[PDB]
């Protein structure tokens, strides 16, 4: 009798310990929870990724044999928006005026030919160039996805080849 | 009598915990759940079509045929299909009737 | 005793009382049926080739109720002296819908 | 017995995997801390929506303008430079009176500069309405759109 | 009857416990209040 | 002992799984609904529509402008919303079939609340 | 000036090298191209949504009281 009791009181103390460990931001209950998601995501995008940016870059090295110009921003039209896009120097990747920590800054066209859209994106490749996202490894890693594995996606293989 | 009732007590307990153990509580849970199923439609719906090199008699002309090997690449997001022949790519738009016209009879004669 | 299952009520009311105040639209998210998402190629599974006389026609289009013409590369009508003999030899002379044609 | 066996197994189970996960997360808690450190952005992917990452800290015109006219160009005025034109009408400068007259850039960089800049300077000279007219300039702004 | 009393013991413990631990987060009249 | 043991999964069960899940619940959606006031821009553009959020006891909500006919609003009018106070919203919470694509437009709104988070 | 033309290749678990070398470079032949494997040690954590059910485990020993 007296010990059921006993081990009554001390199952409720130990939940109250998990509450407390739970509900209090605790540091160690926080990282096991963001080890949980990120090991997941790793796992699932983290190889793919590498595999698919080397190839890229490959590609984009291939490219870039015999043109001066190409390490330059220009503004590419991607159908509904324009995009300041480069080939980087060091990873012959490509890249894109970022907006923010968000993704590349897509300027939205209104019609077919929207000149203030291209105005736009000239005066980011100006003034807002200090800022860049490449694709593949580096998107990865800055905003938890590739964006060669998302379409439509300036950096997908869809958008490209359409 | 009690132990119908204590059985049914206990299936509840079951049933909230599964429901807050495996189920979204919030938006942010919510909402990634639902991205997860939405690209998975999406990557089912894209691998229907035979990404493999597949042979079909693909019509040149309003009466020649002749034997092919092409590639098709299917996005359902925005409804397209990229047919890779001959090396060159032909973009067929799923909401226009002549692209569909052009486009079925390369997929049903296909073998 | 009595006690006991007073307690147990009372706990199985502050759950109810907690989700309802807090995880009511979750659970009506949860009872309805999931959104549907379109499918681009979904009216035109029941496309099935099959020509009279010597055009090839599309059938089992359901916004064109009239025979729509198959077209070629060029987007020229097919006309084809051989066609019953075309798709015999592709699929029999049994028709083949695009649902048949993708779960291939 | 037999309950009494497996509940005594079960709880041992508990326990043991309880001091278990104690014992790695001590020795490994100063490595899933630089994992996590080193991989924090896979924890939740920025694509929630299905769709590119945007940051509405950075505030863009051209996301909620749906009208291609509404937008704000720059357009060669013949004979005279480049013009900051739009539906609304050319952008302006204060005349002798107060006036609206039109401000003509050099180079269309300068225009660029000027229309796209963050600095509110936004001054209507509608060459098509009543208080101020002018049949030549209203066509080619019509025209020019 | 102990087991009673100490169920209501840590019963209102775990609830100040969660109380102060999540008042800063359910407490939407500060920003209701707040423009 | 079997209202014992039915007392201590019910006690676990709350403190231990429905209440921490209100904490997570509360202090993501907190944080969200606080990085929303920071643009202070009263309905921002999601899914060509203009979504407004406020915050409950239960949490936050998303709300969607409409004229006199119950049709959402276009961005292209965001200008003149935001300075706007008597504006017509119908909450995601409840589903209406009649708008097109109304679920994916609130999904959206809800997802673009979690850039930061 | 020597070009190879491939046409639909498909090979499984194996390697693929078109060389088309056409100089004095001689290709490094079963050269193993070893690179730094900063392999990332996975740990055996158990999700800490175990930890309630668990405690249940102790908890039905009052059960064997």
């Amino acid at each position: 009798k007296t010990s059921t009791l006993i081990f009554f009181v001390i199952i409720l103390a130990i939940s109250a310990l998990l509450l407390w460990f739970q509900t209090s931001d605790n540091p160690v209950f926080n990282e096991l929870t963001r080890y949980m998601r990120i090991k997941n995501t790793v796992n699932d995008w983290k190889s793919l990724t590498d595999s698919k940016t080397k190839l890229e870059s490959d590609r984009g090295r291939l490219l870039a044999a015999g043109k001066d110009d190409i390490f330059e921003f220009k503004c590419v039209d991607f159908g509904a928006y324009f995009i300041a896009m480069r080939l980087d120097k060091k990873t012959y990747l490509p890249q894109a005026i970022r907006r923010g920590t968000g993704d590349a800054w897509m300027v939205k066209k209104a019609a077919k030919v929207d000149p203030s859209a291209q105005q736009f994106c000239q005066y980011l490749i100006k003034h807002k160039s200090n800022n860049v996202i490449t694709c593949g490894n580096e998107m990865l890693n800055e905003l938890g996805y590739s964006g060669y594995f998302m379409s439509p996606h300036w950096c997908s293989d869809f958008s490209n080849m359409e | 009598m009690a132990s119908l009732l204590y059985l049914i007590l206990f299936l509840l307990f079951v049933c909230i915990s599964y429901y807050f153990t495996y189920y979204p509580t919030n938006k942010l849970q919510a909402a990634v759940m639902e991205t997860d199923r939405e690209n998975a439609i999406i990557r089912q719906r894209n691998d229907e079509i035979p990404t493999r090199t597949l042979d079909t008699a693909i019509f040149t002309d309003a009466s020649t045929v002749a034997s092919a090997q092409i590639h098709l690449y299917y996005n359902s997001n925005i409804g397209k299909i990229i047919m890779s022949l001959n090396g060159k790519k032909h973009t067929f738009n799923l909401y226009d009737d002549n692209d569909i016209r052009t486009l079925l009879p390369i997929l049903l004669l296909s073998k | 005793v009595y006690k006991h299952r007073l307690i147990v009520l009372f706990e199985v009311f502050v759950v109810f009382i907690l989700i309802y105040v807090f995880f009511r639209s979750e659970l009506n998210m949860f009872f309805m049926p999931k959104r549907k998402i379109p499918d681009p190629i979904d009216r035109l599974r029941r496309a099935n080739l099959a020509c009279e006389d010597d055009k090839l026609m599309i059938y089992g289009l359901p916004w064109m109720t009239t025979q729509t013409s198959a077209l070629s590369i060029n987007s020229k009508p097919i006309v084809y002296k051989d066609c019953a003999k075309l798709l015999r030899s592709i699929n029999g002379s049994q028709p083949v819908s695009l649902n048949d044609v993708l779960r291939r | 017995n037999s309950l009494s066996i497996f509940f005594i197994v079960v709880a041992t189970a508990a326990v043991c995997l309880l001091f278990i996960q104690g014992y790695s997360i001590y020795e490994n808690y100063g490595n899933i801390k630089e994992f996590n450190a080193t991989h924090a952005a896979f924890e939740y992917s920025k694509s929630i929506g299905g769709t590119p990452a945007l940051d509405r800290r950075v505030q863009d015109v051209n996301d909620t303008i749906s009208d291609v006219k509404q937008k704000w160009r720059c357009v060669v005025y013949p004979g005279n430079g480049f013009v900051s034109a739009s539906i609304f009408g050319f952008q302006a400068e204060v005349g002798p009176n107060n006036t609206r007259s039109i401000r003509k850039f050099n180079t269309m960089q300068q225009c660029i500069d000027f229309t796209f800049s963050d600095v509110i300077n936004i001054n209507i000279y509608n060459p098509c309405v009543v208080p101020n007219i002018n049949n030549a300039e209203c066509q080619f702004l019509k025209s020019v759109l | 009857m102990l087991v009673v009393i100490m169920f209501f013991i840590a019963f209102a413990f775990c609830s100040w416990l969660s109380y102060s631990y999540l008042r800063p987060y359910i407490s939407t009249k500060e920003l209701n209040k707040s423009r | 002992m079997i209202t014992l043991f039915l007392i201590l999964c019910y006690f676990i069960l709350i403190f231990n799984i429905i209440v921490p899940a209100i904490s997570e619940k509360m202090r993501r959606e907190r944080a969200a609904y606080v990085n929303y006031k920071r643009l202070n821009k009263n309905f921002i553009c999601v899914d060509d529509r203009l979504f407004s959020y406020n915050f409950t006891t239960s949490g936050i909500k998303a709300k969607v402008a409409v004229d006199n006919k119950n049709v959402p609003i276009p961005c292209s009018k965001i200008n003149e919303v935001n300075n706007n106070k008597d504006v017509d919203t119908l909450y995601c919470d409840k589903d209406r079939d009649d708008i097109p694509g109304f679920a994916r437009s609130c999904y959206r709104a809800y997802s673009d609340l979690f850039f930061t988070t | 000036d020597c070009t190879i033309s491939l046409g639909n290749v498909s090979i499984t678990d194996s390697k693929l090298d078109v060389n088309n070398v056409c100089d004095s470079k001689r290709v490094a032949t079963e050269n193993i191209a070893v690179r730094y494997l900063n392999q990332e040690i996975r740990y055996p954590i158990i999700d800490i949504k175990w930890l309630p059910i668990g405690l249940l485990a102790l908890a039905i020993l009052i059960l064997a009281f």
